């Protein structure tokens, strides 16, 4: 409980706030990590006025933490999020993510013919070189793609 | 009697400004008044001997707006001729027996000219031989910028695509480098490339040209964006893929066009031109194909009557 | 202009008591006085994306018996369509382009429907779409039973054979339901019963219908008795041969029937009426595909033309 | 202000407020519905306490008034969601959703040989409350199937 | 000799409880002391007139893992013998001069009891025949089923799916009714049902069955659960989507079954039984295909060795 | 335990420069004093759901030199595994219960890497996946290397003809690049040249590369020869016909070849290698062949076998 309000929403006790989503990147995640199939109470905000992005997304879902890689599959998302964890009122935890070295699940090879279309296997990518434009290949058909094309199709 | 009268069309290389200006002009009339009977009792033979059903309904539908008979097949899959190890020269010395224009398409490029040597008096019109020419393509997509830009000459002429390959993007350069003062941006992907004796021709004649990488570099100033599909196998799955799939059209980058900006296909389209572009002005992919029956049916017109009415 | 002037006729369900009765009538009159040149310089498409010899000949015979041109392909083995993953969206925006009605036959259920979204405002007309409709064999089994029987109302009307999975007896009990009193008798192995839905139908309409095991227990009361042909791999080998393959008609069953019995088959008719039936005068499978040419040209001439001359 | 329900949350000026969602319906229904493919604030409760109803969602859109036919599509899903528009900070109108005549976009047709699946086609069908369920007719097949068959996939 | 010795093993019907009982009394033998040398010299034929490389890899694995040399084919669209001319008896008449034994899978049923007729001294074991027999999959799934439950006695046991046409559920309803007081739960869509003739035997031994609609209702008292996979061709896509929220199997759906119950299918398992269930201590489909080398290779060492000391 | 006993093989990437030189160390071995008994019971699959004969016998071949047994099959358009609708996952999963080792080649890419996480205790083998990786023809390449030149390091090594996609070129480049101080010549058509990938490793390693025109530009300085098949599909016909004067070899160009120098070919070599070069000394491709019974008996050995004291 504290006066919370929407334009910087306030309060949960214990659990974990990302704030500092880019604008329309939090459904994205939410959809993505599937972090609603929980049944805690998770608060949402989107296109809210904020620190200096203008407009950003937030994310409370209270008794839950999700942490260090978790944190870190956020990265080609929302880089620039902050991961705060909550207990008992206060922000005992303030983390940001940083490239992981393996992101599972949640990408597609771009590359028609491998073999990870058709089965049950999740996709998995090893990452490279940080910031001035990473490369994902992926663990089965060994094709190393720019991310900028397997983050479309 | 008419330039084109009981000739054979094989190449673009063959036409003239003159021939190609005439021929567009009784497209233009023959969309305006129709002629249903003006090949009437004559019998076309439509040999297409690789399959071709956008092509080969066009040309059917055009003989029979023009009130002529058709007899044919469609083989790829067996329809059989070369039965027994006949040759191409004796088909065509015997179909030129009875009927009065042969339109075909064939796998070797040169098989419309060779029917040339045995067809005697029956006029050959080319609808595809192997990777060498397509003229009723140029013609149609001639006669679809001429009627959305007014004219032919002075233009801006955008060709995105696999342009190593693609057999109508080579004519059609060839065509419109018969004009004045066009101008060519090719955008395509380094393995895909618009060949040498393409650039060379252009630059002997004097006409400018430059490569490209995205559309948005050229947008602004362009008449026509002429997009070929790249064939997945031409490239391995993940060289499609990899970065070179964005050679694909979308409303989004429309923005900027000029109003009369107009995109043409020779289709299957499949992958590069997304269907928002369908509801937008500019797309004319499919307009394009129904001016293939003008187009054809202007050539049959000309090259089987010696005086036309108009 | 006539109610069904420029319309699409994808199914059975889409036509009017009214819709019905004029086709009817109009294939009456054309039977009586033909139209040689009624659709005279019309181009329609035979689009037969699955092969069908028997409803494709006589689709365009019709078309040729009123005037009109064809062009079109036969496909199943190729004919390369859906070259490249063309969408069938694309081939009718392309083949709307230049043909004034599509004929079309296709394997997925709904493609007739889809080709109306694309078409513009060249009529669609379906030649059979998967195991969902093919309202022109209703259509002519409709006028087969309007002609012998001089009503379609009123009648005693049995469907014997495979009911579960014919998709015409299906829609010719949705037709006849339309109309007043007609009373179904339903005569299938149990395998191949009619679903419920039609049941359910029947029963909401008040209609009344009742299952049989044989066609003796009802040959007296009986009108038209339309039979189906069980394929043999609904059923295994020895499911077919066992007791069920006794939904076979031969002359000698016939000696009750009244003599205005008459017997129907959509057809081919292989092993389920015998051949001594045929000498019979209640054998009418032939007679009833002769009547596909008028109900089929009745409905090209009601849908090309404005106004109709009789 | 306590016994809890409210600690400083987002009262609205203008917007549409859906309430009593049945719990898991709601993300559905933003992803289905294409509900945040807009800048305007949202604000979503998920898992939110219900003694009043179990346990609930609750999506929050601002400067959007969502309705009529907007309203009835939610039915298939929320059945018994209020809808409640504001224009100047108080519920203007509380909307049930009513069972619609035709369902778009939003369902695939369960029958693999339909042409919906291969192409441009957005799908459609045709609702009918037959008394214990409500079927669906495809408009392309005619093939009728049991709300519970398409909702399932 | 033993019982079996150079008897020949073409159904199920024809081997006794006891019988039954000494084949998994051997391979359970087999699986703990294997013995490699056992048919050291034999040469087994491997004749698949019908391809079927996982039962055909079961086999020739289990002809090697007890030194057995190996000849024959499989003949999807292919190779010579049966030819059409030649007969199966003059295929049959030649091999069993040539081999020490024959173990065969062709399309049409008895085909596996005529070459016994024409093998001479030689055995022949059936692989599967049409839609009669596959005894070697009957003896693994009884070999899974006491091996995992302890008894083949008394058992609840539910068979789910295609129950009409699964040979192997027929055969393992047959098999199961020689050992006592088992009782049977029959969850198939009532359009693919078991066949009156397995019931009317059931109640000639006095066994109890029961036919139920889903598998959520006996998943509590049950013991083997045989799920069969569901044939889509015997079945509209409509008919095949509609029935209830499905006969699929999901983890979810086990959350009630006792820790001793065991999912079974002879495989593939396209579509009912999910990934899920994978994980699950009940999930026994791929253990159940590592039975199938110890069940065959317990039949030919008992066929081809006159007495077993292992 | 040996550093591979147990270990799967499936990239060279995985392969340390130890783990290479093991492999060739122990081939040496085996070619010299050979093991015929060493996988005595062991049953090996060799599921080929790609037809390559070549591939498959020298496997097979190598499986029975030393003693093993032999399961499996090839599948140019025939044998049910994979189906459609059977996964590969659950082949392997099945498959995996009957053998001791799974050797595999399929058309995707990544299809062994999955079955490694399907096979439990049993290794597989790749024997090519797709455009990825085929270790296999690698090891052999540099057995022979190895053999001919008498080490690994200090190599000037020639690779021509398409090397944008034989997968072959690209794994011999890696894996040389483990070795020291090797020099690499790139003889391509510059449309099916050397990926930038491979070159971007090579300069992070420092490794010395140049790319040429034709082979006669560095016949002089040069150890292996390493001819590519150019794959003429990913080629017009006048395309392939044009370059230069070729880039096919004949003994007339090889007059000035060091005397140790090798001309290597993974085969089939329909063109680019003419038969006097078969006569020469440096021809060595049907050798290189033979050295791939025992590069892929080493493999086989170490994989199944604790340690090895030959
Ligand atoms: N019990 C609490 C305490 C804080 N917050 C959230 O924690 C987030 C940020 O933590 P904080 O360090 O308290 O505020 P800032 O200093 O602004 O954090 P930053 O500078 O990283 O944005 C705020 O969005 C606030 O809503 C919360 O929801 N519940
Ligand atoms: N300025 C306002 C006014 C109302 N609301 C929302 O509008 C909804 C309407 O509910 P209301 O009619 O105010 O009282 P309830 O009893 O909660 O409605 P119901 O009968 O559905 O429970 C409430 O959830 C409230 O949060 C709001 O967000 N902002
Ligand atoms: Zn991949
Ligand atoms: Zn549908």
């Amino acid at each position: 409980m504290t006066h919370d309000n929407k334009l910087q929403v306030e309060a949960i006790k214990r659990g974990t706030v990302i704030d500092h989503i880019p604008a329309q990147i939090g459904f994205k995640l939410l959809s993505l990590f599937k972090l609603t199939e929980t049944d805690q109470r998770i608060t949402i905000g989107l296109n809210l006025p904020s620190g200096e992005m203008g407009r950003k997304d937030l994310i409370k879902i209270e008794n839950t933490f999700l942490s260090e890689d978790q944190v870190d599959q956020l990265a080609l998302y929302a880089p620039q999020a902050t991961v705060n964890r909550i207990d008992n009122y206060e922000v005992v935890g303030k983390s940001r993510p940083s490239l992981p070295e393996r992101i599972d699940n949640v990408l597609v090879c771009p590359n028609s013919n491998c073999i990870s279309h058709a089965e049950p296997v999740s996709s998995s990518f090893a990452v490279r070189k940080r910031a001035n434009d990473i490369a994902l290949k992926c663990k089965y058909c060994e094709k190393e793609f720019s991310h900028n094309v397997v983050l479309a199709n | 009697a008419n330039p084109l009268y009981q000739k054979h069309i094989i190449s673009i290389n063959d036409l003239s400004r003159d021939d190609l200006n005439l021929v567009l002009a009784t497209a233009a009339k023959l969309k305006a008044n129709p002629q249903p009977e003006l090949l009437k009792h004559k019998v076309i033979a439509s040999c297409f001997f690789e399959a071709s059903t956008r092509t080969r309904l066009s040309f059917e539908t055009s003989m029979h707006r023009l009130g002529a008979s058709v007899v044919g097949f469609s083989d790829s899959a067996n329809t059989s001729l070369g039965k027994k190890g006949e040759t191409l020269a004796d088909t065509i010395s015997v179909i030129s027996t009875y009927v009065d224009a042969i339109v075909m398409r064939h796998p070797q490029e040169g098989a419309a000219r060779l029917a040339t040597e045995f067809s005697g008096n029956v006029p050959v019109l080319n609808a595809g031989d192997g990777s060498n020419q397509h003229p009723t393509q140029t013609l149609l997509d001639l006669f679809t910028i001429q009627e959305t830009q007014g004219r032919l000459d002075n233009l801006h002429v955008a060709m995105v695509g696999d342009l190593k390959y693609g057999r109508t993007v080579h004519s059609l350069t060839q065509a419109l480098a018969k004009f004045d003062g066009n101008r060519f941006y090719f955008i395509a992907p380094d393995a895909l490339a618009m060949p040498q004796y393409i650039l060379d021709m252009l630059d002997e004649k004097g006409i400018a040209w430059s490569l490209h990488s995205s559309i948005e570099e050229v947008m602004a100033e362009v008449d026509i964006l002429y997009m070929t599909r790249v064939q997945k196998e031409r490239l391995d799955p993940s060289e499609y893929a990899n970065v070179k799939a964005q050679f694909v059209l979308r409303a989004s980058d429309l923005h900027n066009a000029k109003a009369n900006m107009k995109v043409l296909h020779p289709l299957p389209r499949v992958d590069e031109i997304a269907t928002d572009v369908d509801k937008t002005p500019h797309a004319w992919y499919f307009q394009q194909a129904g001016n293939g029956i003008f187009a054809r049916q202007a050539l049959l017109a000309l090259v089987l009557n010696r005086d036309l009415v108009l």
